[PDB]
RNA sequence: UUUGCUCCACACAAUAUAGAUGGAUACGAAUAAGGCGUCCUUGUGGCGUCGCUGAACCAUAGCAGGCUAGCAACGGUGCACUUGGCGGAAAGGCCUUGGGUGCUUGCUGGCGAAUUGCAAUGUCAUUUUGCGUGGGGAUAAAUCAUUUGUAUACGACUUAGA
């Protein structure tokens, strides 16, 4: 129909970080209508990707993805901690970001 | 320590029908109509039966309680203005020079205007507050006479001309010099 | 200090050659678990007779459970506490369901009220008031009037969403 | 011209008034207020809805509506019984309230062919609507 | 949930609005914040005119341009509070607020979109009564803002076409109503009872 | 340490930054209070300073040691042939202040006032308003609307005046143009006239 | 200064992007009070009803949504056009009229889909610009130099010149 999404929608928030020192090996990341770490148990594992667009056609796509996975759940309001395969560029901070229903246990 | 309830009555005469929404006041009576805003406060009031409403204070404290008094004064106030009516006299007080007061009037003013005192050149000049009517008493030796449906209004018309009057750079004991406020009473005769 | 059990501690000197069977004294305290309420016991045991947990034995702690712990209760409560410049006496009304649930109170009131910390304060007595009209304090007799009933004005319900599509409405 | 003043009419904490407990082990059950502690502490009986006599905060449950004739500090068999006689189940059930709440509880039970299946339905309750909205 | 999220200030707290706007920027929403001169601090009038006035002395000695700036208007007052809720020397602050608008009165295309509200920084909702609190209006006047009646003037104007716009939706809703009644009681209806819809 | 004597500063700190103006011709930055009863009239005028001279007159100053003597005292004179009334803008009031909503020219204009509109006068083809000119050609449809708009929005209203500087001793041939406020009352009674 | 400029339309090429992926879904005011319906004596009015969250409402089925037939309705909706009107706070958007046209999953049919091999964003958005085409539309100025002195250290300013 209209909506094709097969993810649910999600936001790079920061790196695992203190106060003065960060961690770009962890993402944490906001899920969209989940507000506590019980809602979030259940996206662990879940896969994240992070579209994006460029300049130069490789594959024969201009467009290019970071993948990734929820790992644990961050805190008491429903964040998550996740990992990439490289880690994301910090520029993206804010940016939006896919988590999808596979691997599914349902 | 939070008091859980206190309540206080408002008397309603014969002649005057009160109505509160919100907690905006209108009291309607034979001598006219005054409204009075009390959402500054937080209390309930409630009719009982059309010569009596209630007002009353929930899990208040002590400032808070002590607000509701007042409440209940101010809506009294409000109600025998609307029937008495209010009347302030005044006196005026002069050792040597007699003071000069008229009522005259620029582009609908009604101001009260008050010459020589203390022997000033300078003329001094109170408005009428609408709603307060002033007549110079007949028969009685300099007295003022300031009336109206509003305590509040008059009593305020009233101070208006007695501070308009202080003495500067004198010694205020022996310079007695003013127009003070002589008696506070009702428009209406008996009660 | 935390939540409060009450503990029935009994305690004695050692037993001598001389003086086997030493009295056996007895303590009601109100500790959060035993390891504080035998520790509380010696604290005032060394304040009234002549021992210490060196030359004495716990003979036996127990847990006191409220007899009736659905039934409301004002208790009057008795109390010692350090001020900064001096040591007072005082006498409190408490109205609740457990002597338990009172004493957390207390302490929470000393706390408030005069900036006592739990160290600085010694429970006298804690007792229930079984006649109303014994109950002295008026911020309790308020509560024991008949047909009472009150209503809660201003009612803020606490939201879950950070946004709101209506404006909200306190009435109760 | 009489004098008209107001209402504001609320709810009252009361022997008797019955609240819906908004969380907890008991968390959506009707109760009823027994005793009264102070201004944030009641005494509840819940005994028909299962939750346990006990003592509560105020602001864990919200008052409602209903109200029954109770003795105050009245015991579990006691409360059980005035509760029945008062029929305030049934009350309870058939207030919008409730409703709402049985209402949503229903969407989240949904699977997803009844969801399917509730979308074909409004689209054909549409269709009948919209032309009844442009004859009149 | 939305691209963007328009916020009525009005009977709102200065920081705690401050404060929620800030975070959402920095999580990447969008906010416009209209009529902020219907903002709210908590403290009566006088102690937050004195507390401008403590603000105003602050200023380069040497120069008093290159020494700190003092915006009157109520919108600004607000981004104030809230510039400081952001870190706004880095490039991500800087983007982030770039994602916000914040005005006096209700505007163009913004009158006719709808706005919400934010009941953590609702000042009914989160004052104690009895407390004395401040509007932000009143308080930018007597620091020298100069547009309090032209906006007060233009939003009763809007007010009353909003009225209208009110008007003409109440009463389709009212034949909506009756139509949606009349199809009730037939099958489709009962059917989607029985879903919970 | 500290001065040591007292002495006032040194000129006034409210006419910085002490440097050359932005043009020769100051502008009015503030326009007598609107007395919307009295008929309509500009607020002020346009002229060029001659020079000076002196007076003799009679002084009529009760108390005055000089009261009914003679007084004799220095005066100026500014030439001031009459203004001529090229166009009018509308303002309407905004939360940001005044803006200029429209503007409405004359269908003609002196070559004194086109001269203004240009930095090189005896290369142009002198194109300036040819085309705003055609708009009067038409029924006039586009100046009303805009005469119109003005009327309906509109808080304050200024007419576009400028000096013949022909009818002055100066070389100069290049007019001054400026607004003027119009006083008189009646926002819709303004731009009539 | 080698056929330049602008607006509309498509075409190719680049260039990007603080981050589309069903819908930013419009009273105002009060909160110790209100919304909605209804009646009327039109009021600080009578009666009813509601809240306790948008967990809503709307939309949502079809090769990322193909090719086709019919029925019941007279409804919905997209698009370009036409009618009348409204909006200046930054209006640059809103409402209305009328015919044309496409779609309709309101209901009932016919055909298609594989082999992208068990997942690999599997590409559907909007920014700016450049090069030719042809449909309208338009045919200037500023600067240097010279010159004035209401100006000026130099620049700048202010005059003048077919
Ligand atoms: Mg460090
Ligand atoms: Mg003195
Ligand atoms: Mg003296
Ligand atoms: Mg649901
Ligand atoms: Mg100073
Ligand atoms: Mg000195
Ligand atoms: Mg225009
Ligand atoms: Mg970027
Ligand atoms: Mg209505
Ligand atoms: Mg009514
Ligand atoms: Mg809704
Ligand atoms: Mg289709
Ligand atoms: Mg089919
Ligand atoms: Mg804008
Ligand atoms: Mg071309």
């Amino acid at each position: 129909a209209e909506s094709h999404r097969l993810y649910v929608k999600g936001k790079h928030l920061s790196y695992q970080r203190s106060k003065r020192v960060n961690n770009p090996n962890v993402s944490l990341i906001k899920i969209e209508g989940v507000a506590t770490p019980q809602d979030a148990q259940f996206y662990l594992g879940k896969r994240i990707a992070y579209v994006y667009r460029a300049s130069k056609e490789v594959r024969g796509s201009k467009i290019r993805v970071m993948w990734g996975k929820v790992t644990r759940t961050h805190g008491n309001s429903g964040v998550v901690r996740a990992t990439f395969r490289n880690n994301l560029p910090a520029k993206t901070f804010g940016a939006s970001v896919r988590i999808f229903l596979y691997p599914s246990n349902i | 320590m939070k008091y859980i309830q206190t309540e206080q009555q408002i008397e309603v005469p014969e002649g005057v029908t009160v109505s509160i929404k919100s907690r905006i006041v209108k009291v309607v009576g034979p001598r006219g109509t005054l409204t009075k805003n009390l959402k500054h406060i937080d209390v309930t009031f409630t009719k009982v039966n059309n010569q009596l409403i209630k007002v009353a204070v929930h899990n208040g404290g002590r400032k808070h309680v002590a607000a509701l008094r007042t409440v209940k004064s101010l809506v009294d106030n409000m109600i025998t203005g609307v029937t008495k009516g209010y009347k302030y006299k005044m006196r005026y007080v002069y050792a040597h020079f007699p003071i000069n007061v008229n009522i005259v009037e620029k582009d609908g003013a009604k101001f009260i205007e008050v010459r020589n005192f203390l022997g000033d050149k300078k003329i001094r000049n109170v408005p009428v507050r609408d709603g307060v009517t002033i007549e110079f008493s007949t028969n009685v030796k300099d007295e003022i006479v300031l009336s109206g449906n509003s305590v509040e209004d008059v009593s305020q018309n009233a101070a208006d001309l007695q501070q308009i009057c202080r003495v500067r750079n004198k010694d205020i004991r022996k310079f007695l010099d003013g127009i003070y406020v002589s008696h506070k009473g009702f428009i209406t005769e008996d009660l | 200090m935390a939540h409060f059990k009450e503990y029935q501690v009994i305690g004695r000197r050692l037993p001598t050659e001389s003086v086997p069977e030493p009295k056996l004294f007895r303590m009601r305290i109100f500790a959060s678990n035993e390891v504080i309420a035998k520790s509380r016991y010696w604290y005032f045991l060394q304040k009234l007779h002549k021992v210490k947990k060196a030359s004495g034995e716990i003979v036996s702690i127990n847990q006191i459970n409220e007899a009736h712990p659905t039934k409301v209760k004002n208790f009057g409560v008795w109390v010692r506490y350090d001020s900064r410049s001096g040591t007072h006496n005082m006498y409190k009304e408490i109205r609740d369901v457990s002597r338990v649930a009172a004493v957390e109170t207390l302490y929470q009131d000393m706390a408030a009220r005069h900036r006592a910390r739990f160290r600085s304060i010694h429970i006298l007595k804690v007792a229930e008031i079984e006649k109303t009209a014994d109950v002295k304090r008026q911020y309790v007799k308020q509560f024991l009037t008949k047909d009472l009933k009150f209503p809660l004005p201003h009612r803020v319900q606490k939201s879950t969403k950070t946004f709101s599509y209506k404006r909200p409405s306190t009435f109760y | 011209t009489d004098s008209i003043v107001k209402a504001s009419n609320w709810r009252l904490v009361e022997v008797g008034r019955v609240v819906l407990i908004k969380k907890g082990q008991s968390a959506g059950k009707l109760a009823a207020i027994v005793e009264i502690i102070d201004q944030k502490k009641v005494l509840i009986d819940g005994p028909k809805a299962g939750v346990p006599r006990q003592a509560i905060n105020l602001g864990q449950v919200v008052l409602t509506p209903l109200t029954f004739a109770l003795p105050r500090g009245a015991r579990t068999a006691t409360v059980s019984k005035k509760w029945a006689a008062a029929a305030v189940c049934e009350k309870w059930a058939a207030s919008s309230w409730a409703k709402k709440i049985a209402q949503r509880e229903r969407r989240a039970a949904l699977t997803d062919f009844e969801r399917f299946q509730v979308m074909v339905l409004r689209k054909q309750k549409r269709y009948t609507v919209k032309k009844a909205l442009a004859k009149a | 949930v939305e691209p963007v999220v328009v916020i009525d200030g009005k009977g709102h707290l200065v920081g705690r609005l401050a404060s929620v706007v800030a975070k959402q920027l920095l999580n990447g929403q969008k906010i416009v914040v209209v009529r902020a001169e219907e903002l709210n601090i908590s403290g009566e009038f006088f102690r937050n005119k004195l507390k401008y006035h403590d603000f105003l002395r602050k200023a380069t000695a040497f120069n008093k341009t290159r020494g700190p700036f003092h915006f009157r208007a109520p919108s600004r007052i607000f981004y104030k509070a809230l510039r400081g809720m952001v870190s706004h020397k880095t490039a991500r602050g800087k983007a982030a607020l770039e994602r916000l608008k914040v005005f006096e009165g209700i505007p163009p295309p913004y009158d006719k979109k709808k706005r919400v509200v934010v009941p953590q920084a609702l000042r009914v909702l989160r004052l104690k009564p009895g407390r004395k609190y401040t509007t932000l209006g009143k308080l930018s006047t007597s620091v020298g803002w100069k547009y309090e009646d032209v906006v007060a003037k233009l939003e009763a104007k809007r007010k009353v076409s909003s009225a209208e716009y009110y008007a003409k939706k109440r009463a389709f809703t009212k034949k909506v109503a009756s139509a949606n009644a009349t199809a009730a009681e037939s099958d489709v209806a009962k059917q989607l009872a029985a879903l919970g819809y | 340490s500290h001065r040591k004597y007292e002495a006032p500063r040194h000129g006034h700190l409210g006419f910085l930054p002490r440097k050359r103006a932005a043009s020769i011709r100051a502008r009015v930055k503030a326009f007598p209070k609107d007395d919307r009863s009295k008929p309509v009239a500009l607020t002020s005028f346009l002229g060029y300073k001659a020079g000076m001279t002196t007076i003799v007159r009679d002084l009529d100053r009760p108390g005055s040691k000089f009261h009914k003597r003679e007084v004799v005292e220095a005066v100026t004179v500014v030439d001031t042939p009459p203004v001529v009334v090229v166009g009018v803008v509308g303002y309407v009031e905004t939360p940001r202040g005044l803006r200029s909503l429209t503007t409405v020219w004359a269908e003609h204009l002196s070559d004194e006032v086109k001269r203004r509109f240009y930095k090189n006068w005896y290369k142009s083809k002198k194109k300036a308003f040819t085309k705003y000119s055609a708009k009067y050609a038409q029924d006039g449809a586009g100046i009303e609307r805009e005469l119109a708009r003005i009327k309906k929005y509109a808080s304050v209203v200024r007419v576009l005046v400028h000096t013949q500087i022909r009818k002055t001793p100066l070389a100069q041939k290049k007019a001054h143009l400026a607004e003027i406020q119009l006083n008189g009352g009646s926002i819709s009674e303004k731009v009539d006239w």
